[PDB]
RNA sequence: AGUCCCUCCCGCUCGGGAGGGAGGCACUCUGGGGGGACUGCCGGCGAUAAGCCGGAGGAAGGGGCGGGCGACGGUAGGUCAGUAUGCCCCGAAACCCCCGGGCUACACGCGCGCUACAAUGGGCGGGACAAUGGGUGCCGACCCCGAAAGGGGGAGGUAAUCCCCUAAACCCGCCCUCAGUUCGGAUCGCGGGCUGCAACUCGCCCGCGUGAAGCUGGAAUCCCUAGUACCCGCGCGUCAUCAUCGCGC
């Protein structure tokens, strides 16, 4: 109901129709799957060390080249 | 009207506008914590030296961010609450003094009505108005579809501030309410998760649309 | 204390109130029916605007003398709305300023320096500075930092 | 008992040569001369349309002419006055002398 | 002389004022005092529009 | 009888400041700094003094002459001149260190100037242009 | 005392408005002329119109009858140097309307240029007519 | 700015201001010469090369920022109505002067703009701060007359010296309180002026009066990355008079 915080640890690359989306690797900080590393798609400027609030932690973005 | 003790006000400590201290204001959200600047500072006017460098806006006091946000016309090329609002030659563009006065009076009203520190109320409002998930558009067969993605913290802060400013601007357009009163009302409503707040309703709609298209 | 130690508008208000005791200061007969410049639109609303204008002119002469009619006309100009055309700056009229200066000279507050304009007499300087001192004495009761000056 | 000399030219180097000649003339004699004062430069700027007709995008030329000036004060000494009266200036320098 | 001012002593006469191609007659009345002669000799013909031609609208080009 | 002079510049505004031993009186073109309006302009000048502290503030007298530019441009030039005069007078590097942390521009100045205009709607700006139409 | 409706010179005036703005409802009286007559009559222009007494109304109407005789400058009336009598006059409402109509009729009788322009309903003071002043319907091709 | 002298004000003068004269080149400014930044230093990636990414110091950091200069050619792109020029035509008119008209017409379609549709305001009184340029067929301070536009004299200036030249947005106090209104000022009546040989067609300015459409704009579509865009005024060109324009500040 409040989401789970995750920390960005690596930047993969830009994607999307107009280069508006970045793909990152994050580590869950809290919850059932705390500690796991998964990849996600982010909209907006982002750098290593930022914290995202994921509403659920079972969807993983498809890998890009 | 205004007392002479207020027209000629002399501060003696480093605090926001010489009237409010940000020593006890706390940010609950861990994602927005490093992006809401609360360092001690008297005058919130940095003369726009931050826009040059990437991520430079991180170290700009939040009150100056709000002042810059409301220093606008409001409805130039998209409709807010069903109307264009083109202020044109009677807008607040480049008039940073008037925006300063508007924000100061709004803070006074907020403190009078709720009895709390205005900066804390502003922090609560922006925490409640910041979305957590958004969507991007794809085109297939001549039809436009949505795909859900996540939002970085700085964009969350920017969207929250812009929506607060837009709601305040809409509340005082061709009505009897003044700009300062509308801003105070919008902040108070957003702080209490009241659906009548423009920013809170916009956040709810954004999150619902993003959820329904995962 | 001097004129430089007090805000201008408050001093003008006090001086305008005081000037009503001088028998030589009287509005002319055409005062009720005129505007203060071609860039204005409606007549003055205060029933005693003459004294305010005279006090402002006196304080102006104190600070920038010697000065003549044309420069004062430039000072009291402003922006004019021209209907469908863009706004423009314009000067003020001449009768008001000339009559005010003549009355002030008759009262002994200003004098005429040939080829240069009008300057403030010692009597007028004392007259302004005494009021300024009184105003500053009142003002520092609520702003303690003014005691140093 | 003092003379005032005004120099103006469109070339800086010739002006410097004439000023240095006057300075040396004053040096080789017992006479006080206030240094050459540089007065502000005159700029003449003219902006014109380039094309002869009116078709096409509008583009402009900005032509400029610069005029430099110097000022020199020297006390009237007949021994030194004759020397500066006989010095020959280039055709692109204007000189005027007056007694104050 | 289209710029001559009508004077009281001119009342009662008839004057032919050039209008560009011809002299038109004007009979001076007392209420004409103070006006120019050219005010009574129009120089343009009244306009009666015909049907708009090709190129009068975007779709006619 | 120490007298120190300093200079400040900000987009065509020039300020010259003189600092000496005194009682704490500061004047801008003859006016006491406490009467400067609007408030946003007054706070710009007062920041270096507030950072310095009350003890230093009440021990010196400063007189500033500023010309050119606008009301906001003149305030910043005076602020720069006052900061430089303060750091040079007391000559302690703890105060100098504090100024750099709070605002670097207090001591190094601001080199920004207006950009010259160009054709195609010259009067509006160097980069603003006339609206383009195709039919 | 207070009356919500006061009639002056055949026009009913609001009683809640300031006298200077209330008097502007009369055709032929603007804000400046109203202030002039208020000052001449010895009445505060900021008083409510609803506190007028009958003698004051009579005085105001008398002033409006012949302002020049009561000290209003000759360059402030709305018809100086009358075409028939040669005097300086101020007209209001029906008399003003008929005077304007008479002026236009005089222009029309002598077949002057301005008279023709009035008859045809076209601009009179030298405007261009190719682009603006369009009032009609589009004509097709 | 510090130092000296004279005069005048204030809380009566311990103190604090303003002018004037001596005096000075400190500060600002003006204009000649010179210094300063080079991927030079540090850590990574790449090949150990070319380079790229991130830091230290620094007024300035990676074409430091903004301009000038547009290759061989093409576009049968525009210009013979700026000037030069071949051919063909008029050559007592298609050459040269003078007077009066027109380019300014008006059911209508379109481009670029200005002013607004109001409180992120309108009005009235008062208080603040510029830069670029221009001046002898001219810029004109200062005095007098007039309500305004204007009128009569007139110092200084061939100009870092005299003048244009005490900008507006902004700030303080009072009136209006969401209304086609104290919003908007188109249109028209009467009167007063200036330039000019001449103001009707066909000029610009001022006073009083009158008070149109317009309550935020469909499908579409334009400009802009930092002292930039938005908002605010000013100078020059054109010019006897006339700027909703161009180029600049
Ligand atoms: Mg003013
Ligand atoms: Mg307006
Ligand atoms: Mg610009
Ligand atoms: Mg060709
Ligand atoms: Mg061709
Ligand atoms: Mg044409
Ligand atoms: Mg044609
Ligand atoms: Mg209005
Ligand atoms: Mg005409
Ligand atoms: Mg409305």
């Amino acid at each position: 109901d409040e989401g789970y915080p995750a920390e960005v640890i690596e930047i993969i690359g830009r994607t999307g129709t107009t280069g508006d989306v970045t793909q990152v690797k994050v580590r869950i900080l809290e919850g059932r799957d705390k500690g796991r590393v998964i990849r996600r798609n982010v909209r907006g400027p982002v750098r290593v060390g930022d914290i995202l609030i994921l509403r659920e932690t079972e969807r993983e973005a498809r890998e890009i080249k | 009207a205004k007392p002479l003790s207020e027209r000629f006000f002399i501060p003696h400590e480093i605090k926001v506008m010489g009237r409010w201290s940000t020593e006890d204001v706390e940010v609950r959200d861990p994602s927005l914590k490093p992006y809401i600047n609360l360092e001690p500072r008297l005058l919130p006017h940095t003369h726009g030296r931050h826009a040059k460098k990437h991520f430079g806006k991180a170290n700009v006091h939040i009150v100056e961010r709000l002042i810059n946000k409301i220093m606008r016309s409001g409805g130039s090329h998209y409709k807010v609450a069903g109307h264009f609002m083109r202020r044109e030659h009677r807008s607040l563009n480049s008039k940073k003094v008037k925006a300063y006065e508007v924000v100061k009076e709004a803070f006074k009203i907020i403190e009078k009505r709720t009895g709390k520190n205005p900066i804390q109320v502003l922090v609560w409002a922006i925490e409640n108005a910041a979305p957590r998930e958004d969507t991007t558009s794809v085109m297939f067969g001549g039809i436009r579809y949505h795909v859900a993605v996540d939002i970085s913290p700085m964009r969350r802060l920017d969207v929250a501030l812009r929506n607060i400013a837009l709601g305040a601007s809409a509340k005082c357009y061709r009505t009897k309410m003044s700009f300062a009163e509308a801003l105070a009302e919008e902040i108070i409503l957003a702080a209490n998760k009241d659906p009548k707040s423009y920013a809170y309703s916009k956040k709810l709609e954004i999150e619902r649309i993003a959820e329904s298209s995962r | 204390a001097t004129v430089y130690d007090v805000p201008g508008d408050l001093l003008v208000e006090r001086v305008a109130q005081r000037l009503k005791e001088i028998p030589e200061i009287k509005p002319p007969e055409w005062a009720p029916f005129v505007k203060t410049g071609r860039h204005k639109e409606r007549l003055p609303e205060q029933e005693d605007w003459w004294y305010y204008r005279v006090a402002s002119i006196l304080r102006r002469v104190y600070l920038d003398g010697p000065v003549g009619i044309e420069r004062l006309r430039t000072y009291y100009g402003g922006r004019k709305n021209r209907g469908h055309a863009p706004e423009r700056f314009y000067k003020a009229g001449g009768s008001i300023i000339r009559k005010a200066l003549q009355q002030l000279e008759a009262a002994g507050f200003v004098e005429k320096v040939p080829g240069k304009g009008r300057v403030i007499t010692p009597k007028g300087r004392s007259f302004l500075d005494k009021i300024a001192t009184e105003l500053k004495k009142e003002l520092e009761e609520i702003i303690p930092e003014l005691k140093k000056y | 008992q003092k003379a005032r000399i005004k120099l103006a030219s469109t070339n800086v180097r010739s002006l410097e040569e004439v000023a240095n000649q006057i300075k040396q003339i004053a040096e080789r004699t017992g006479v006080r001369m206030s240094g050459p004062i540089p007065l502000p430069t005159k700029r003449i700027r003219i902006v014109t349309r380039k094309s002869p007709d009116g078709e096409g995008s509008a583009t402009f030329d900005r032509w400029e002419l610069r005029i430099h000036k110097r000022l020199i004060d020297i006390e009237a000494d007949e021994r030194a006055m004759r020397q500066i009266m006989r010095i020959r200036v280039p055709e692109d320098v204007t000189i005027e002398i007056e007694l104050i | 002389c289209r710029d001559m001012i009508v004077l009281p002593e001119m009342v009662g006469l008839t004057i032919y004022v050039h209008n560009g191609k011809e002299f038109v007659p004007v009979e001076i009345k007392p209420e004409m005092i103070g006006h120019y002669l050219g005010e009574f000799a129009p120089t343009r013909k009244r306009v009666q529009h015909g049907a708009p031609g090709i190129g009068a609208t975007r779709s006619s080009m | 009888m120490r007298i120190i002079q300093t200079t400040g510049k900000r987009k065509t505004a020039i300020a010259r400041a003189v600092i000496r031993e005194g009682k704490g009186r500061v004047r801008i073109n003859g006016k006491p700094v406490e009467l400067v309006e609007p408030e946003i302009a007054r706070f710009t000048i007062l920041e270096p003094l507030i950072l310095a502290g009350e003890e230093i503030w009440n021990s010196v007298d400063i007189d500033v002459k500023v010309q050119g530019g606008g009301f906001m441009g003149q305030a910043e030039a005076a602020r720069i001149a006052i900061a430089r005069a303060l750091v040079e007078w007391t000559g302690d590097m703890n105060l100098k260190e504090k100024f750099i942390k709070y605002d670097r521009t207090m001591l190094v100045g601001d080199p920004r100037r207006t950009e010259p205009h160009k054709p195609n709607r010259s009067t509006k700006g160097p980069r603003a242009k006339r609206q383009k139409s195709y039919r | 005392d207070f009356r919500h409706i006061v009639r002056v010179a055949g026009v009913d005036l609001d009683g809640n408005k300031q006298l200077r703005w209330a008097l502007t409802a009369i055709k032929g009286v603007g804000i400046n002329f109203a202030t002039m007559v208020c000052r001449v009559a010895g009445l505060d222009p900021f008083m409510k119109a609803g506190y007028l007494t009958d003698e004051q109304v009579k005085k105001i109407e008398e002033i409006l009858q012949d302002p020049v005789a009561h000290g209003i400058p000759r360059w402030a009336v709305n018809r100086p140097k009358d075409y028939e009598t040669g005097r300086d006059l101020h007209l209001i409402t029906a008399k003003l309307d008929m005077a304007i109509r008479e002026d236009i009729m005089r222009l029309r009788r002598i077949r002057a240029y301005r008279g023709i322009r009035h008859e045809l309903g076209l601009p009179v003071r030298g405007q261009r007519t190719r682009s603006n002043f369009r009032r009609g319907q589009t004509v097709g091709v």
